C-alpha cells in the first residue's frame, strides 16, 4: 500500500533464536514458513553497535553475553550462520553488514538462562582456528531427527573427539558407536568413513553453520523404511503434499496425500483409488492450469510422466493440486468415446443442441441408446428413437439402427437429427401407407428452410385431411396456414397441388422403377416468415 | 513492373556478362579442389641478378635479402611477381615476394605467395580478370622462374562502405584484391590479420603462418601430468582441435566407440491388380546418434623404455545411457527428452582421435537451473537424474562420485546480452524465417515485405511492431532511392543505416531450369526478384545476408544464378559463401534441403554453417554442391553422427486430437497432456484451452473411400489399393479398373490377368480416348503413367509413426507429386496443425486466410529451427566482433 516519506531509510532485520530450531525435520536450521522471528526495523545506515545495545536492551540481555551469527546464504541454496565480529565490525552500517540484504536474518546465540545463573558466560571464539558446527541425532526407529544443539570446536580436531559430545547430548550411553554424516545440503548427505581424521580434512570447504548428523550404528535400524540419515534427507526431498480434488464437485476442498516425486502413473491412480475406495481404472485424472486454478489438459491412462512433472509449475510457495473426476466405465473405454454432436427433437416440435459420447466404434443404435438416456419422451409415443439426416434444411436420410459410426460425417451442411417415432409411423401397412419427407421453401425450390419432418400417408388420402395432419403438427397461425403452397419436388420439377381436388396415392411418390440411389421425390410447403 | 528496380553497380554486373526437384545429385563423387599450385613450372633465362645492399639477416644456411635486381630492373619484397605455367595452359601464376635469400647450397631463392585466378574460384567467367584472391599456398622457388614484376593493389574497403551502395562505379586497370579465398568450403572472407614479430619482418609470409597455426591445434596434446604409474601415465587434461577436455568433462563419441552390456505372403492378384509394382521397391536408415561418455582417465600408455607415448593418447570413460538403449529400447525415447541420459558404472576406453567433441552432462538436481532453463541455454547440454543397472534392468539414484565434484557449493571456510540487429524480411511469407531469428536472439525485424496478403497478414499477427508493405519491393525500392520518406499510405520506408540484417527468399520462377541460359531467359533473370533483392542488399548494406532457396538453386541454369549472385555480392566488397543444408538435421520431421548463401560485411566475421543437432536418413543429407567440376561442401564436420536423435511423425503429431476429413473446426480443446519433448517445446508449458488451425481438406467421396482403403502398414500408398466396387457417400458407385491390354514391361498376373489400362503400352503412341476410365476406386491414371514415374511410388500414401514428412507443400494432394499426405491412421489428409508441426512452428503462431491460405503459409516458410541454429551461427560472429 501506500509508503513513506522515509521508509525506504529502514530494513528489517530478523532474529532467530536456537529455541527454533528445535523439532525442525527439514534441512538447515529451521523452516522459513514455520519460524517465529524477533522483528527489528532498523535505520540502514544505524551501527552494528547501536543495534546491540538495542536488541541487548529489548530482550534482556547483557551486550556481552550474545553473540551475532548473522544467516547467510550458500551457493548450493543454503541458509547457514556465518561469523559476525562484535567488535571490529561494531561501527559498519547495518545496510552494508547485511550487504544491501533485506530483510536480515540474524541467529542470536545466548548462554542457556538456567547454565548462566549458576555463573556460567559466553564462550570466547577465535575467528581463524575456531568453528561453529549444529549437530543432529537422526533416529531411524521413529523416522525424526533431533536437534543437538551447536558447539565450538578448533579446525584442527579430531573427528574422533566429537564423539563423547554427540553422545552425551542425544542421550546415548557413552562410547556408543556412532555413524556420521554431513547434512551439506538437502539431497546431499555425505558419509564420514574416517574418525581419525581432523575437521578441515573430513569435510570439504568448512565453514561456520556446518551441519553434522549421527545415528547410533546397530542392526535394528535395517528394519526402519529409512535406515539411514542419508535416506532420510533423500525421502524428504522427493517427499510432497498433493491436494486432490473432483472437478466436477462445486469448490471441493478436495483431500491431502503425502507422496512422492517419484512416483509413476499407476501408482498415484493406486493411492487416490485406495483412499477413494475404488478402482483405479475408474479414475479420470486431470493436470492443474496452474496460473488458474482449474483442472487442465486430462491425463490418459499411458501417461508416461511423474508426479514432480504433473506438479513442476507450481510455485514452492503454492499449495500443489491434482484434479480428477470418477467414471461409470474403465478409463481405456472412457477414452474411445466418440463426441458426436447433433439436435434432438422433442415433443414439443423444438429443436436442441445436443452433445452424446457413444462408443467410437458402436453403431447407430448406441448413438440413440445415448441420447434416449439423456432425454425425456412424450406422455404416450412409441418410445422408439430413429437418426435423420438434413442438408439445405431438408432430410436427405434415415440411418438404419445397425449401420456404424465411423460412416458419419458430421459436417457444416450436414446435421444429424434424433426423434422419437410418432405412433402413427411405428407399424405402418407397407403396401398402403407411405412416410413422406417433408420441407419448407420460399419462392422456388432451391432457398429452403423451417424444421424439416416426415409424414405418414394413406390411400385417396383426401388431401386436405393430409393438410390438417400437417397443420395439426406445426400449429402456427389459424388460417395463415390457408397460404400455404403444396407442390411435389422432384429432379427440380415441381407440380403444385389442387387442394380441394385430394389427389393422392403413392404412385407419385416412388422414383423409377428400382430406384434408391438418386434423390427421391419430397413435399414442398410455401409461405416463408 | 517487368523491369527490375536495381543499383548501376548490380546493373552493371548483370549487363556486362551478356553472352520441382529434378533431383541433380545422386552422385559420380568427386574427391575435389586439390590444391591448384602443385607441379612444375617453366624456368626463365635471367642475364644479371644480384642482391641490392647487404645481408639484414643471416641464418643457419640462408642469407636474407631486402631487394634484389632483375636485368635491370629493381624487385623488393612485398611486390608482386608472375611466373610462367610449364603447360601451354592460359593461367600465368601470380605471387607475392615474402622473402628473399641468397642459399650457399641451393641458390638465389625467394619465397612465393601465390594469388588465386578469380576465374579459378567459384566464381567462374564472372569473375573480373584483374581480381585476384588470396590463398594458403606458398612454396620457396629459385629467382629465375620469376617472368615479371606486375602491380597488384588492395582494394581495401572505404571508411565510408556502409554509405556507397547506390553510388556509380566513378568513384587505370590493374591486378586488385580485396578478399582471401578457401577453396574447399567456398569462403570467400576478409584479409587474414595475422601480424609479424619483428624477428621475423623480413621474410614474413601469411600463408605460412595460418599453415603454422592450423597444423599446431590439430595435432592432439596432453597438458599437465598428474600421475605415473608402471604401464602408463595420467594427465588432467588433453586437447584437440582447439577445444580443451578436462578430466570430468562431456566426450561425443561414434557409435563404433563402445557397446552397452545390455543385451541387445503371398498376395491375391486379383483383389489387389496393382501391388506388384511394390516389389521393385523391395535405403539405410538414419545413424545412432553420439555414443555420450564421461572422461574419467586420460592416459598415455609407455614406449615400453618407460616413457609416455604421446602419439597414443587414450580415454577411460564413463558409458551413458539413451533411455533407448536400456532394455525398454526405442519406445522409451517417446516421451523422454532428447538431452535426458542414465549415468551407469559401466566404463571403456577409446582413443582420444575418436572423441567428436565436448559435451556438458550434469546431474539435474544440482542444477541451480531449472532443467529446461539448462537445456535450453547453451548448444551441447545433456542431463541426468537416474542411474541404470543393465544388469539388474533397473534405475536407482546415481552415486556420489557422480554429481559432479565441481559444485559443492559452500564457500572457502577454511551472460552477454547483444542489441538484437534491426531486420529486414524480403518475401517474407508468414515469418518463418523471421521467427527462427528472434528464437536466435539476434534480430528484430523491423520491415517485412510480402506481395501476398493473407502471407503479410500473418507476418503482421506474428509482428505487431513492425511495419509490413504489400507493394511490389521494386517500386518500394525506387521510392527510397528516389528519398522518399514513405508509401503512399505513410508508411515509414527503411533507409541506410536501419537495416542492419536483410534476409530473404527470392522466387526463381522462369529460369529455374537446369541447362544453359539462353538470352530470353538470361532477360528474365536480369530482372528477376533476385537481381532486386541483390539490389537491396547493395543500398542498405546490412551487416549480414541471408539468401535462402530450394536447394537446385545452386545447380540452376548450370550454376550461373548462383556463380552471378555470388560474382555481385563480391563487387559489393561482401564477404560471402554458399552451402545446402538439410532441415531435417536441426529438430523437424521433414526431408527439406534448403540453398543458404551467407555474407557479412567487410568489419565482421562471416558466419560458418550450423552443425547438423539431429541424425537423419543420410539419403536426405547429401549437403555437396558440384560447380564446373569442382566439389564444394561446407564447414561442417558432422557427417555420419549427431547429438540427438532423429525427429519422427510420432514426436511431431501424436498428441493431436483425432478429427475428421473437411475438418472445419478453428477452435478446439487439445485434450490432453503433450506427449514428446517436441510437443512439449511447441506446446510450451503453459496451459492451452485452445488448439487453433486443426483442420482438414474436404475430399470428394471418391478420394475419401480410396484413403479409407489404404492400409495402415507402415509403405502403404495407392498400390495397396483394392480392386472394387464400392458405393460412394454422394450415392455414387465406384466401378472396378478393367484391365484392356496386355503389358509388355509388366507382363501378366499369376491369373493371367492383363496389366494394361490403354494401348500406349505398346509404345505405339495412340491413347485410345474410348479406353480412359473414370470414377475408380484403384486411379486409372495410375497405372496409365506408372511405368514412367517409377510406378508413382508413394500417391495415396501415408505417414509412419516411425518416419519422417516428405517435403511440406503448399497443398497436399494424394495425387500430387509430394503426394504421401495420409494420416498414418485417421482417414483424411494432413491437417493444416500438422504440416506448421511439421516445419517446426509453435502452436501459437498466428496464420490467416482460408484452409488452403494457411496451408499455403506453412508449406513456403523456412522451418524456424532451421533458421534459429543459421541464426546462432551468426551470433557468434555478432559476439566476436570486438
Ligand atoms: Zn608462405
Ligand atoms: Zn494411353
Amino acid at each position: 500500500g501506500p509508503l513513506g516519506s522515509e521508509a525506504h531509510l529502514y530494513m528489517q532485520v530478523q532474529i532467530v533464536a536456537e529455541d527454533q530450531f528445535c523439532g525442525h525435520q527439514g534441512n538447515d536450521m529451521y523452516d522459513e514458513e514455520k519460524v517465529k522471528y524477533t522483528v527489528f526495523k532498523v535505520l540502514k545506515n544505524s551501527s552494528l553497535a547501536e543495534f546491540v545495545q538495542s536488541l541487548s536492551q529489548t530482550m534482556g540481555f547483557p551486550q556481552d553475553q550474545i553473540r551475532l551469527w548473522p544467516m547467510q546464504a550458500r551457493s548450493n541454496g543454503t541458509k547457514r550462520p556465518a561469523m559476525l565480529d562484535n567488535e571490529a565490525d561494531g561501527n559498519k552500517t547495518m545496510i552494508e553488514l547485511s550487504d544491501n540484504e533485506n530483510p536480515w536474518t540474524i541467529f542470536l546465540e545466548t548462554v542457556d538462562p538456567e547454565l548462566a545463573a549458576s555463573g556460567a558466560t559466553l564462550p570466547k571464539f577465535d575467528k581463524d582456528h575456531d568453528v561453529m558446527l549444529f549437530l543432529k541425532m537422526y533416529d531411524p526407529k521413529t523416522r525424526s531427527l533431533n536437534y543437538c544443539g551447536h558447539i565450538y570446536t578448533p579446525i584442527s580436531c579430531k573427528i574422533r573427539d566429537l564423539l563423547p559430545v554427540m553422545c552425551d547430548r542425544a542421550g546415548f550411553i557413552q562410547d556408543t558407536s556412532l555413524i556420521l554424516y554431513e547434512e551439506v545440503k538437502p539431497n546431499l548427505t555425505e558419509r564420514i568413513q574416517d574418525y581419525d581424521v581432523s575437521l578441515d580434512k573430513a569435510l570439504d570447504e568448512l565453514m561456520d553453520g556446518d551441519i553434522i548428523v549421527f545415528q547410533k550404528d546397530d542392526p535394528e535400524n535395517d528394519n526402519s523404511e529409512l535406515p539411514t540419515a542419508k535416506e532420510y534427507f533423500r525421502d524428504l526431498y522427493h517427499r510432497v503434499d498433493v491436494i486432490f480434488c473432483d472437478k466436477t464437485i462445486p469448490n471441493d476442498p478436495g483431500f491431502v496425500v503425502t507422496l512422492s516425486n517419484r512416483m509413476n502413473y499407476f501408482q498415484v491412480a493406486k493411492t487416490v483409488a485406495q483412499r477413494l475406495n475404488t478402482d483405479p481404472m475408474l479414475l479420470q485424472f486431470f493436470k492443474s492450469q496452474g496460473y488458474r486454478d482449474g483442472p487442465g489438459n486430462p491425463l490418459r491412462h499411458n501417461y508416461e510422466g511423474t508426479l514432480r512433472d504433473l506438479l513442476q509449475f507450481f510455485k514452492p510457495r503454492q499449495p500443489k493440486k491434482l484434479y480428477y473426476q470418477q467414471l461409470k466405465m474403465k478409463i481405456t473405454d472412457f477414452e474411445n468415446r466418440r463426441s458426436f454432436k447433433c439436435i434432438w427433437l422433442n415433443s414439443q416440435f423444438r429443436e436442441e443442441e445436443i452433445t452424446l459420447y457413444p462408443d467410437k466404434h458402436g453403431c447407430v443404435r448406441d448413438l440413440l441408446e445415448e441420447c434416449k438416456k439423456a432425454v425425456e419422451l412424450g406422455e404416450k409415443a412409441s418410445g422408439k428413437l430413429r437418426l435423420l439426416e438434413i442438408v439445405s434444411y431438408k432430410i436427405i436420410g434415415v440411418h438404419q439402427e445397425d449401420e456404424l459410426l465411423e460412416c458419419l460425417s458430421p459436417a457444416t451442411s450436414r446435421t444429424f437429427r434424433i426423434e422419437e417415432i410418432p405412433l402413427d409411423q411405428v407399424d405402418i401397412d407397407k403396401e398402403n401407407e407411405m412416410l413422406v419427407t417433408v420441407a419448407h421453401f420460399h419462392k422456388e425450390v432451391f432457398g429452403t428452410f423451417g424444421i424439416p419432418f416426415l409424414l405418414r400417408i394413406h390411400q385417396g388420402e383426401h388431401f386436405r385431411e393430409v393438410m390438417k395432419r400437417i397443420q395439426s403438427l406445426l400449429d402456427i397461425q389459424e388460417k395463415e396456414f390457408e397460404k400455404f403452397k403444396f407442390a411435389i419436388v422432384m429432379m427440380g420439377r415441381h407440380q403444385y397441388i389442387n387442394e380441394d381436388e385430394y389427389e393422392v396415392n403413392l404412385k407419385d411418390f416412388e422414383p423409377q422403377p428400382g430406384n434408391m440411389s438418386h434423390p427421391r421425390p419430397w413435399l414442398g410447403l410455401d409461405h416463408f416468415n | 513492373p517487368t523491369k527490375a528496380t536495381t543499383t548501376k553497380l548490380v546493373y552493371q554486373i548483370f549487363d556486362t556478362f551478356f553472352a520441382d526437384e529434378e533431383v541433380d545429385d545422386n552422385i559420380p563423387e568427386m574427391p575435389s579442389p586439390k590444391k591448384m599450385h602443385q607441379g612444375k613450372k617453366k624456368k626463365q633465362n635471367k642475364n644479371r641478378i644480384s642482391w641490392v645492399g647487404e645481408a639484414v639477416k643471416t641464418d643457419g644456411k640462408k642469407s636474407y635479402y631486402k631487394k634484389v635486381c632483375i636485368d635491370a630492373e629493381t624487385l623488393e619484397v612485398g611486390d608482386c611477381v608472375s611466373v610462367i605455367p610449364d603447360d601451354s595452359s592460359k593461367p600465368l601464376y601470380l605471387a607475392r615476394v615474402t622473402a628473399l635469400w641468397e642459399d650457399s647450397s641451393n641458390g638465389q631463392m625467394f619465397h612465393a605467395h601465390w594469388f588465386c585466378a578469380g576465374t579459378d574460384t567459384v566464381l567462374g567467367a564472372t569473375s573480373d580478370p584483374l581480381e585476384l584472391f588470396l590463398v594458403d599456398e606458398c612454396e620457396d622457388m629459385q629467382l629465375s622462374y620469376i617472368h615479371s614484376k606486375v602491380k597488384v593493389i588492395y582494394k581495401a574497403p572505404s571508411e565510408n562502405w556502409a554509405m556507397e551502395g547506390g553510388m556509380d562505379p566513378e568513384s587505370g586497370k590493374t591486378y586488385f584484391y580485396q578478399l582471401w579465398y578457401d577453396q574447399d568450403y567456398a569462403r570467400f572472407e576478409s584479409p587474414p590479420k595475422t601480424q609479424p614479430t619483428e624477428d621475423n619482418k623480413f621474410k614474413f609470409c601469411v600463408s605460412c603462418a595460418r599453415l603454422a597455426e592450423m597444423r599446431q591445434k590439430e595435432i592432439p596434446r596432453v597438458l599437465e601430468q598428474l600421475e605415473d604409474l608402471d604401464s602408463r601415465v595420467l594427465y588432467y587434461s588433453a586437447t584437440k582441435n582447439g577445444i580443451l577436455y578436462r578430466v570430468g568433462d562431456g566426450v561425443y563419441l561414434p557409435p563404433e566407440a563402445f557397446t552397452f552390456n545390455i543385451k541387445l505372403e503371398p498376395v491375391d492378384e486379383d483383389l489387389y491388380p496393382e501391388h506388384y509394382r511394390k516389389y521393385s521397391d523391395y535405403n539405410l536408415d538414419a545413424p545412432e546418434p553420439y555414443r555420450i561418455g564421461r572422461i574419467k582417465e586420460i592416459f598415455c600408455p609407455k614406449k615400453s623404455n618407460g616413457r609416455p607415448n604421446e602419439t597414443d593418447i587414450k580415454i577411460r570413460v564413463n558409458k551413458f545411457y539413451r533411455p533407448e538403449n536400456t532394455h525398454k529400447s526405442t519406445p522409451a525415447s517417446y516421451h523422454a527428452d532428447i538431452n535426458l541420459l542414465y549415468w551407469s558404472d559401466e566404463e571403456a576406453v577409446v582413443d582420444f582421435k575418436a572423441v567428436q567433441g565436448r559435451c556438458t552432462v550434469e546431474y539435474g538436481e544440482d542444477l541451480p537451473e531449472c532443467v529446461q532453463v539448462y537445456s535450453m541455454g547453451g548448444p551441447n547440454r545433456f542431463y541426468f537424474l537416474e542411474a541404470y543397472n543393465a544388469k539388474s534392468k533397473s534405475f536407482e539414484d546415481p552415486p556420489n562420485h557422480a554429481r559432479s565434484p565441481g559444485n559443492k557449493g559452500k564457500g572457502k571456510g577454511k551472460e552477454i546480452k547483444l542489441p538484437k540487429l534491426r531486420t529486414l524480411d524480403v518475401f517474407s511469407g508468414c515469418g518463418g524465417l523471421s521467427e527462427g531469428f528472434h528464437q536466435a536472439g539476434i534480430s528484430d525485424t523491423l520491415w517485412a515485405i510480402e506481395m501476398w496478403d493473407p502471407a503479410a497478414q500473418a507476418f503482421r499477427l506474428n509482428n505487431p511492431g513492425s511495419t509490413v508493405f504489400t507493394e511490389d519491393c521494386n517500386i518500394l525500392l525506387k521510392l527510397v532511392m528516389a528519398g522518399e520518406t514513405t508509401n503512399s499510405r505513410g508508411q515509414r520506408l527503411p533507409q541506410k543505416g536501419d537495416v542492419e540484417m536483410l534476409c530473404g527468399g527470392p522466387p526463381c520462377q522462369g529460369f529455374s531450369g537446369m541447362n544453359r541460359f539462353n538470352s530470353r531467359t538470361y532477360s528474365k533473370f536480369k530482372n528477376s526478384l533476385v537481381v532486386s533483392f541483390l539490389s537491396y542488399c547493395d543500398y542498405y548494406r546490412p551487416r549480414f545476408f541471408l539468401l535462402e532457396n530450394v536447394r537446385n538453386f545452386v545447380s540452376f541454369k548450370r550454376s550461373m544464378v548462383l556463380k552471378l549472385t555470388l560474382r555481385c555480392l563480391v563487387r559489393m566488397g561482401y564477404q560471402c559463401t554458399f552451402g545446402v543444408l538439410q532441415a531435417g538435421q536441426y529438430g523437424v520431421a521433414q526431408t527439406r534441403r534448403r540453398a543458404i548463401i551467407l555474407a557479412a560485411a567487410p568489419g565482421e566475421k562471416l558466419p560458418l554453417f550450423p552443425e547438423p543437432l539431429h541424425v537423419f536418413a543420410p539419403r536426405a543429407c547429401q549437403l555437396s554442391v558440384v560447380v564446373d567440376d569442382k566439389k564444394f561442401v561446407s564447414n561442417i564436420t558432422r557427417l555420419s553422427s549427431g547429438p540427438f536423435r532423429t525427429i519422427t511423425v510420432r514426436d511431431t503429431m501424436s498428441d493431436l486430437p483425432e478429427v475428421r476429413n473437411g475438418a472445419s473446426a478453428l477452435e478446439i480443446s487439445y485434450n490432453g497432456e503433450p506427449q514428446s519433448w517436441f510437443q512439449r517445446q511447441l506446446r510450451g508449458a503453459q496451459y492451452q484451452p485452445i488448439l487453433r488451425d486443426h483442420i482438414c481438406k474436404d475430399m470428394s467421396a471418391l478420394v475419401a473411400a480410396r484413403m479409407r482403403h489404404i492400409p495402415l502398414a507402415p509403405g502403404s500408398d495407392w498400390r495397396d489399393l483394392p480392386n472394387i466396387e464400392v458405393r460412394l457417400s454422394d450415392g455414387t458407385m465406384a466401378r472396378k479398373l478393367r484391365y484392356t491390354h496386355h503389358d509388355r514391361k509388366n507382363g501378366r498376373s499369376s491369373s493371367g490377368a492383363l496389366r494394361g489400362v490403354c494401348s500406349c503400352v505398346e509404345a505405339g503412341k495412340a491413347c485410345d480416348p474410348a479406353a480412359r476410365q473414370f470414377n475408380t476406386l484403384i486411379p486409372w491414371c495410375l497405372p496409365h503413367t506408372g511405368n514412367r514415374h517409377n510406378h508413382w511410388a508413394g500417391l495415396y500414401g501415408r505417414l509412419e509413426w516411425d518416419g519422417f514428412f516428405s517435403t511440406t507443400v503448399t497443398n497436399p494432394e494424394p495425387m500430387g507429386k509430394q503426394g504421401r499426405v495420409l494420416h498414418p491412421e485417421q482417414h483424411r489428409v494432413v491437417s493444416v496443425r500438422e504440416c506448421a508441426r511439421s516445419q517446426g512452428f509453435p502452436d501459437t503462431y498466428r496464420l490467416f486466410g482460408n484452409i488452403l491460405d494457411k496451408h499455403r503459409q506453412v508449406g513456403n516458410a523456412v522451418p524456424p529451427p532451421l533458421a534459429k541454429a543459421i541464426g546462432l551461427e551468426i551470433k557468434l560472429c555478432m559476439l566476436a566482433k570486438a
